[PDB]
């Protein structure tokens, strides 16, 4: 049986709603955890941007013109696919700024609906709070208005044993006066009782529902950043199955190259000729 | 989902 | 063929063919340049990347989250120092690689320097027994001319003149050609240094130009393969890089939903059962 939240945040002080303020605090720990986890990702896309504009730097400006034939084309192709690596990485902090943009969209979703409950909360718990303070005054009333009661009782039948019919009388109206102070008194602090007890339902039930929906926040929100942890490692992931897919790139450029084959087309290329200059012989004047 | 990695050149070279 | 069988030039005076090895060997000594200029760029770009990476991962938060999502995320900050400490150690792997380029670089040059300064010399040689050769050509010829300009003299007044007349016009054909054989033996001597000189130089260019093929061979060789190393200690990165993040993937397949919750509901309980209802006490019950 999976326990939840609304069955283990009680508190058994009837003035204490501690179990719905460590939730809260739940939530506010949570929000700062989506906002750590943004973070992250926002230094990452700026890093990934630098390095990949800096990688396409390198690649533009890089030299190699001297050099021709088979090696040429290697060394070409070792740029080329730098630029194609420094542009994908471009690409992925723009990747990794959507993921930073639909966090701190769903990050403001349930703020929303957060407060919502706040309010509601706040509202019933003050509520609450109210009415057993008016309730226990009731009950201070209710009790001291009995004592009263009792005594005024105990002293109309003190004097009528021998008392005077005019002390007697004195005293039977006091007893009369003070049984229905405490009447009323009692039917105060049973309405006390009803209200309050009618408002403690209410937050019951509105401490319940909060309780589930700030679950189901948790839920969703843990969801969302394990899969966003997921998605984050499989996007570095894949970039790493990516360059070394352009690298490879540069490995099929360099089995065309043959040292052989590029003397013999520099050779073919640049000769000047096959033939050792002719000696110079002695040439006679007359012959 | 995995790189390739590394290749050990020709085995015509050197 | 062979640099040696290509690069003659039948123009005695010119030596074109050497001058067109030089400067393949010099445009070659910019590739490698070229080569290590690469190196060194990606290698402080690979450090600023690493130094960055590892920089986010020890800045960065998630303090306020508890077990398994914050051990995922701890394990993606401990991953992402992995990697920014790993490129930062690919730096200095390239800069190896780079210092390797550059001795490999002054060794030609050095050797380089040995055979220039060998055909300078032969070559000045040669070209300077050849200018002093044509001299003695032209000593030669004007001896010639005026050796028979002082014959042609003589036959005219030999023909009437005085006995003493005409022995002095003899005297001097005799003295012109006398001057034009000693010239001639100048001559002679002077095709015979030159040629001496010139088989020298046959066989310094052919010895020379050997040697700068075995270079562009050792050159085109090691370049190959500072391009093939290189692209497989980059891809050797992308191997390491995702083991790493494999380890975040493996923490988060022990990260279960269902699990923190019941954890965080077992340390911050605060209790079982809701308030009492406040009833009505009677003062005399």
């Amino acid at each position: 049986p999976q326990l939840q939240f609304k069955d283990a945040f009680w508190c058994r002080d009837f003035t204490a709603h501690t179990g719905y303020e460590v939730l809260l605090q739940r939530l506010l720990d949570g929000r700062k955890m989506c906002k750590d986890m943004e973070e992250l990702l926002r230094q990452r896309a700026q890093a990934e941007e630098r390095y990949g504009k800096e990688l396409v730097q390198i690649a533009r400006k890089a030299g190699g013109q001297t050099e021709i034939n088979s090696l040429r084309a290697s060394f070409d192709s070792l740029k080329q696919q730098m630029e194609n690596v420094g542009s994908s990485h471009i690409q992925l902090a723009l990747t990794l700024r959507e993921e930073l943009r639909s966090l701190e969209e769903f990050r403001e979703r349930q703020k929303e609906q957060r407060k919502k409950y706040e309010a509601v909360m706040d509202r019933v718990q003050k509520s609450k709070l109210s009415l057993y303070k008016k309730a226990m005054e009731s009950k201070k009333t209710y009790e001291q208005k009995c004592r009263d009661a009792d005594d005024a009782e105990q002293a109309f039948e003190r004097i009528s044993a021998n008392g005077h019919q005019k002390q007697v009388e004195k005293s039977q109206n006091k007893a009369r006066q003070c049984k229905d102070s405490a009447t009323e008194a009692e039917r105060v602090y049973r309405q006390s009782i009803a209200q309050l007890e009618k408002v403690r339902a209410e937050w019951e039930q509105e401490h319940r529902t909060t309780c589930e929906a700030f679950q189901l926040q948790e839920f969703d929100r843990l969801t969302i950043l394990r899969n966003a942890l997921w998605v984050h490692s499989n996007q570095l992931s894949m970039q790493c199955v990516k360059d070394d897919e352009l690298y490879e790139e540069v490995r099929l450029t360099l089995e065309g190259c043959s040292i052989d084959a590029d003397i013999d087309s520099f050779i073919q290329a640049k000769s000047t000729g096959t033939e050792p200059p002719a000696p110079v012989p002695y040439q006679n004047y007359y012959d | 989902s995995k790189p390739k990695g590394p290749r050990n050149p020709p085995p015509t070279w050197n």
